[PDB]
């Protein structure tokens, strides 16, 4: 997934938020996996940086969703992290992993958690996000919610305890 | 500046 000179661009393109450049890459026969040594991949780069259109064109062209990186990282985390909603929804209408770890023993939920992304939570536990999944550290999104005091997201998360 | 919640965040704005 390295050593070409097309995935690299890629790689670039999706990191610049360039739709065209991506598109006319992935017409001409790109890599939808490439990736960087430290295994971030367009997806990744898109899914973080809220590129949607971009999104959309990996996923059309048949990119592995489920992929991470060396820190256990899914487009999916970082989606959630950065609070891009559509992009949420459309990684877990294509079958995307709902309950992934990261290296810290994250889930996408407990990422929405932190950041208080109500309509993030919302659309995860609608695609079956585990609301008693633990961190590395013992806590739930809902612990999560309670100690950052966000009584909006605590409201939701209690209802299913 | 942002805060971080998950690991590698800064190999994503390099």
């Amino acid at each position: 997934h390295h050593g070409s000179d097309l995935g690299k661009k890629l790689l670039e393109a999706a990191r610049a938020g360039q739709d065209d450049e991506v598109r006319i890459l992935m017409a001409n026969g790109a890599d939808v996996n490439a990736n960087d040594v430290y295994g971030i991949t367009p997806l990744h780069l898109a899914a973080y940086m809220g590129h949607l259109e971009i999104v959309e064109v990996l996923l059309k062209y048949g990119v592995d969703v489920n992929a991470s990186d060396q820190f256990g990282n899914t487009p999916l985390h970082l989606a959630a992290d950065d609070g891009h909603l559509e992009i949420v929804e459309v990684l877990l209408k294509h079958g995307t992993d709902v309950n992934a770890t990261d290296t810290w023993g994250s889930t996408p939920l407990h990422l929405a958690a932190h950041r208080g992304h109500l309509e993030i939570v919302e659309v995860l536990l609608k695609y079956g996000a585990d609301v008693n999944a633990q961190d590395k550290f013992g806590k739930t999104a809902f612990d999560i919610s309670i100690d950052n005091g966000n009584e909006d997201l605590a409201e939701i998360l209690q209802k299913l305890n | 500046k942002r805060i971080h919640i998950g690991p590698g965040r800064a190999f994503y704005t390099t």
